[PDB]
């Protein structure tokens, strides 16, 4: 098993860290963003 | 010798199969998984009548019933404990492996929906050249077939 | 007879988790992510052919 | 209608919870905006067949 | 020779993508037998206490 | 991995290029165009038989 | 967008990102460069063969 998984993720690698760190940060802008015009929509 | 096209369909419904294979052994897991449970709790249940048995002995001062009875209860609260164990265990392999499976069920999806579209353009690109070979546009005289053939006949 | 039904109950959990493992480099086979282009099948030669 | 009575708590969440739809129909779009031209083409040359 | 030779490389390279696969296993095998021995020190140590 | 397709890339490129420049001189014997009277086969032995 | 907000750290390593990208457009602008007056050549000898 672990064999298989190996040789499958090295055929085709995984997002480094850093595309995760850019990602997560980005759609913490987004939801901040949404929140922030939804309640100021309101008033 | 095969053509490469028709490779697509045979492995198309090889995974559809395999998919549908790893689907019930996931359940069959989650089946065992819930039965151990099941077992678990039964020990431990055992285990705490046990517990009250010792209790009441204690009472009206007879401590020796309740020493035995305390011994007793000690071979339950390791089994409940191996079990908790192996429970906690496993947990989190499941959900791992329910992952996979969502994820593997939308990428076949995603290339089903373009093996049409693939089959379709080159059939389209065979046929092309299919009656292009038959009575030739003669754009260029380098080779005609079927209508200069018969002509110089 | 204990250490039996033990056993027995792993069995199925391993099963599952090798066929898991098998199907996901059997779809990356076909139509590769191409994250590298070092090799894709069945919707490359089909779209070089 | 979470944020209105002040809850603010669950509009955080349920905006959360749009982002994967968001995800999924820009994906679509994606595909879609591509596929058209193709089928366009292919029936030119159905046409003209 | 050229054909003959791109074969003969193609086929080395997945051999060697097998063998660096085998190595992973092998090496993450080895990390998780360390874990448990320090594990059992660990509860000894906890024993002596 | 990325060097080997490098190659392949170019393999059919030379492969080509080859086989243009043989089949130049091949059909050059036939029927030699008398730029010089050196030498031409297939059309002056059945002219001068 | 990485510089927007001021977090110029960010910035800084996507544009360290960009170069091995960069350097690869530029090697495979220069193959293709190359090798199409090599094809046009070849097509013309088909041609006059």
């Amino acid at each position: 098993i672990l064999e298989l998984e190996a040789e499958r993720e090295l055929l085709n690698p995984p997002p480094s860290p850093l595309d995760k760190k850019f990602e997560q940060w980005e759609e913490q802008q987004a939801v901040e963003a949404t929140l922030a015009a939804m309640k100021a929509r309101r008033s | 010798q095969e053509a490469p096209e028709d490779l697509l369909e045979r492995l198309l419904g090889e995974m559809e199969l395999e998919l549908i294979e790893l689907r019930r052994a996931l359940a069959q897991t989650i089946a065992t998984f819930k039965s151990t449970e099941r077992q678990r709790d039964a020990q431990q249940l055992i285990a705490q009548r046990w517990y009250e048995k010792a209790q009441a002995a204690l009472d009206r001062g007879n401590e020796q019933l309740a020493r035995e009875a305390l011994g007793q209860r000690q071979s339950y609260q390791s089994h409940t404990e191996a079990l908790g164990k192996s429970l906690g265990e496993q947990r989190a392999l499941v959900e791992q492996v329910r992952g996979q499976l969502q994820k593997l069920e939308r990428k076949y999806l995603e290339l089903k929906s373009q093996k049409n579209l693939y089959l379709a353009r080159l059939k389209s690109a065979i046929a092309a050249q299919k009656i292009e070979e038959i009575a030739g546009n003669l754009d260029n005289a380098s080779a005609s077939s079927l209508f200069e053939r018969i002509e110089t006949k």
